[PDB]
């Protein structure tokens, strides 16, 4: 990591901080986003910092910031792309998918497969042993 | 991986700068050669070869630099998308654009001496005219297409569209930093400069192009006059008319049509 | 007889410069059919020009997600100049005071040069602050009102109920 | 005048949005189905087969990126619609209701 | 009925229901109409859902949804137009019109009749027996 | 002061005081601002009054604003500008600056000095005895 990149991060990392206390605030982010023309809800503001944390304190710092800045700068990550395309067909949102609509969509919805491939796919990923298929476990297993 | 990315970025930028330097030299030498051939020396002199071998050498080096640049960008794609074989990055669109770049950049007036018959219908009197022209006139003018490298150099050298934090924020917002975005940004930051630079550049370029085309079938010094071409382009851009100056060749009419379309676009933009 | 308007490319050029309202060149129809066709072309072109005028003003405007990033870039670029200007003005003030008080012999060319640079520092600081204010009050105007109005309505209803 | 007359009316936009959403919902599903198919087929051809044929694996890895890009583009088009759809909500309609509610809350 | 129409109707009925339960909710309709750009009132939503219904509760399903699709595809050159024609001159919402109002309207407002026809119409429409004409019964009598 | 200058500001004062009271309150100013298209908050109105407050009283009379006038037409003031220049680098807002930050900004930001000048400036600014420099008195000392 070049020192120029580190300085470029530290600049505009000192942003989101109207007091220079070396820490983040759930109100400083709201003020900054109001300055830029947005106004998210309190739950959304909480989730914005919740989706990147590793201590549970509700406060991140330079290491986590650099951790997230390492990504979000490249091209296709090949992980979020498969994280979505399940939620499209996932209705309730708990994280389970029935084993019949999967067959229906794979046999009907665009560049359809054949019966052999669908049967093989259903025979595979049978860790659960029930109709409720856990797509999250299918990820990190078919793409490990 | 950050060091590898930085090295690739630097190498790509340096290759772009060298390509621009080696293209502008060829354009300038072509301009000087065309100006001085209608005069001091003919096409059979030693100066003709002495000044076309320079053009050929510059073209060879330019082709080499472009190919190396494309190899570098394929390596950068492999690094970004996480691939191990280079054949994954080769789609039909990429091949088509690479071939188009090579074909456009590989035209120049080759050394030699060849002739050609040219018949034109004079304007306002409808009287035919026959001359004998040079094949270099068909090969030299298409060289103005090289001017697309200035856009690449300016885009790569811009500090506003290069900061890592801005790219990260744009990625978080799920937008792409393509050429439409940068064009739309400059059309709001400073539209006057954008509309002025392009007008002046097209102005001189087209005014010279009409004269270089039409000096062949012209004897009374009307459209072969630099200031006459400048006045013609000015009143065709603004849609006032033609006066008593009409091209005798289809090249002049094509240039005038391009000028008119660009003028209508610029007028609407200035209205906004 | 002289192959002027019976030439396909001549007709193409004539129609192109009549659609755009540039002129006629050397090419005028010898028949009323040509004049009628040219008039139709001219009317159609006059309409199409206004339509394109309407279209460009809509197709050259940024969307909301692009504004959200444009504002961030502009702010993070202005914050640097608002600090360089202040550094320069403080430097000039210190140099003026030093060279006018803490010295044995007073040299007036240096003092005049520093008093000349002081005013430029002040003007630059003022201009940059004006640009920052313009950006702020032009940016804080694209916030929607439907969601906030719905939230206020729900809160008022709950307060009235309880 | 032409700019005045070009735009649609309110009742026309209220059905134009419905038609657009009905069309977009199908493409956002076709793209996802293609993504899932490509992922499964890549995994099968790279693990379950006793031998390995690299041309087929390479072709499927090439199609994967196409599928991802198409899905992303369609989702962006779907997002663009809501921004101009929610700007048609009036303010004076709910202004009176909120004013009356505030007055009633203050009175009682 | 060609299966394409049934498939299209089912695909449309997939909308208005972002739960997969196959039951139209008075809040799901509000959310959908908010998405489309409208903000109807609760009473207006209740009236819209109560305009067509079979069971007592405010529940509409696909069998209760495909009933009016056939009716809404034609041109309503029926008693529906006469309904608004009567309601235009109906001051209050009860649904009764005074006879003298009919006399004046028919004899004065546009392509006026002659008093003989008006008297004949009133005599034929002497079902109320008092003068408070009920237009619903008259509509049923005329259109049958 | 010429007779025309004395007669001036009278129409403006009458515009501000549309009551005949003879003194300027914190409500007539709000009405005037509302008329001109602005809606400042109560704190902003109080601060605007305080910045021209005569001694302590929360009201403004005609002799009060004559003092403010003939000062807002002098272009460079050479004190307020230095005030904002200090305030730019002042974070908390109490009115004190750390010496290390001053050294860093003077040796790095904009046109840069050398260590001799910065050391001399800090030594001449050592009228505090601590890290906090109290630039307010430093402004008076520098501007003489
Ligand atoms: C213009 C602007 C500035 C910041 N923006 C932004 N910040 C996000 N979160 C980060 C989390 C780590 C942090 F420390 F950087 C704080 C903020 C998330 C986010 N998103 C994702 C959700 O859809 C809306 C865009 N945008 N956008
Ligand atoms: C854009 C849009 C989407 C739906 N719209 C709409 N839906 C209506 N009711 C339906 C009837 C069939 C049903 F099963 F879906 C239950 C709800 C009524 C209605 N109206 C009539 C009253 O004046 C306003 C328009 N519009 N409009």
């Amino acid at each position: 990591l070049t020192e120029e990149q580190i300085a470029e991060f530290k600049e505009a990392f000192s942003l989101f901080d109207k007091d220079g206390d070396g820490t983040i605030t759930t109100k400083e982010l709201g003020t900054v986003m109001r300055s830029l023309g947005q106004n998210p809800t309190e739950a959304e503001l909480q989730d914005m910092i919740n989706e990147v944390d590793a201590d549970g304190n509700g406060t991140i710092d330079f290491p986590e910031f650099l951790t997230m800045m390492a990504r979000k700068m490249k091209d296709t990550d090949s992980e979020e792309e498969i994280r979505e395309a399940f939620r499209v067909f996932d209705k309730d949102g708990n994280g389970y998918i029935s084993a019949a609509e999967l067959r229906h969509v794979m046999t009907n919805l665009g560049e359809k497969l054949t019966d052999e491939e669908v049967d093989e796919m259903i025979r595979e990923a049978d860790i659960d042993g029930d109709g409720q298929v856990n797509y999250e476990e299918f990820v990190q297993m078919m793409t490990a | 991986k950050l060091g590898h990315r930085r090295a690739l970025f630097e190498k790509r930028k340096r290759l772009s700068d060298y390509a621009l330097i080696f293209g502008m030299f060829g354009i300038v030498v072509m301009v000087i050669e065309t100006e001085l051939s209608w005069g001091a020396y003919d096409k059979a002199s030693l100066y003709s070869l002495a000044l076309k071998c320079l053009i050929s050498l510059s073209t060879i080096i330019l082709l080499g630099l472009i190919i190396v640049y494309h190899a570098r960008e394929i390596q950068l794609f492999m690094v970004d998308n996480g691939a191990d074989d280079w054949r994954i990055a080769m789609t039909y669109e990429r091949i088509f654009f690479i071939c188009l770049e090579i074909l456009v950049c590989a035209i120049h007036p080759i050394p030699g001496n060849y002739t050609f018959t040219w018949t034109a219908r004079l304007a306002f009197s409808y009287a035919p005219s026959t001359t004998t022209a040079d094949v270099d006139i068909i090969l030299s003018i298409p060289m103005f297409l090289r001017l697309y490298l200035i856009a690449r150099v300016m885009l790569l050298h811009s500090k506003l569209f290069t900061d890592a934090s801005s790219r990260s924020i744009g990625a978080l917002n799920k937008i792409n930093f393509n050429t439409r975005f940068v064009m739309k940004t400059l059309m709001t930051i400073c539209p006057g400069t954008v509309l002025l630079v392009f007008s002046i550049s097209l102005w001189i370029i087209a005014a010279w192009t009409v004269r270089a085309c039409e000096r062949y079938h012209d004897q009374q010094d009307v459209t072969s006059n630099f200031l006459g071409a400048m006045w013609l382009i000015s009143i065709t851009f603004l849609s006032i008319g033609y006066g008593d100056m009409v091209p005798n060749t289809y090249c002049g009419k094509g240039v005038c049509l391009l000028t008119g379309i660009m003028g209508a676009g610029c007028t609407a933009l200035v209205v906004a | 007889q002289q192959d002027v308007t019976s030439n396909f490319l001549g007709a193409m050029w004539l129609i192109s410069i009549t659609f755009l309202s540039i002129g006629y060149g050397d090419m005028v129809p010898n028949t009323y059919c040509g004049k009628g066709v040219c008039l139709l072309t001219g009317i159609m072109g006059a309409g199409c020009t206004a339509l394109v005028v309407a279209v460009v003003a809509r197709k050259l405007e940024l969307t909301k997600a692009e504004k959200h990033v444009h504002n961030f870039m502009m702010d993070t670029q202005l914050t640097k100049r608002v600090k360089n200007a202040a550094a320069n003005v403080l430097r000039e003030t210190w140099l003026i005071y030093k060279n006018t008080k803490l010295v044995k012999k007073i040299d007036h060319a240096k003092v005049r040069k520093h008093q000349r640079k002081f005013l430029q520092a002040i003007h630059q600081l003022r201009s940059v602050k004006m640009e920052q204010r313009k950006l702020n009050d032009q940016a804080n105007t694209l916030v929607d009102l439907a969601k906030t109005q719905n939230i206020m309505y729900d809160m008022i209803s709950d307060l009235n109920e309880r």
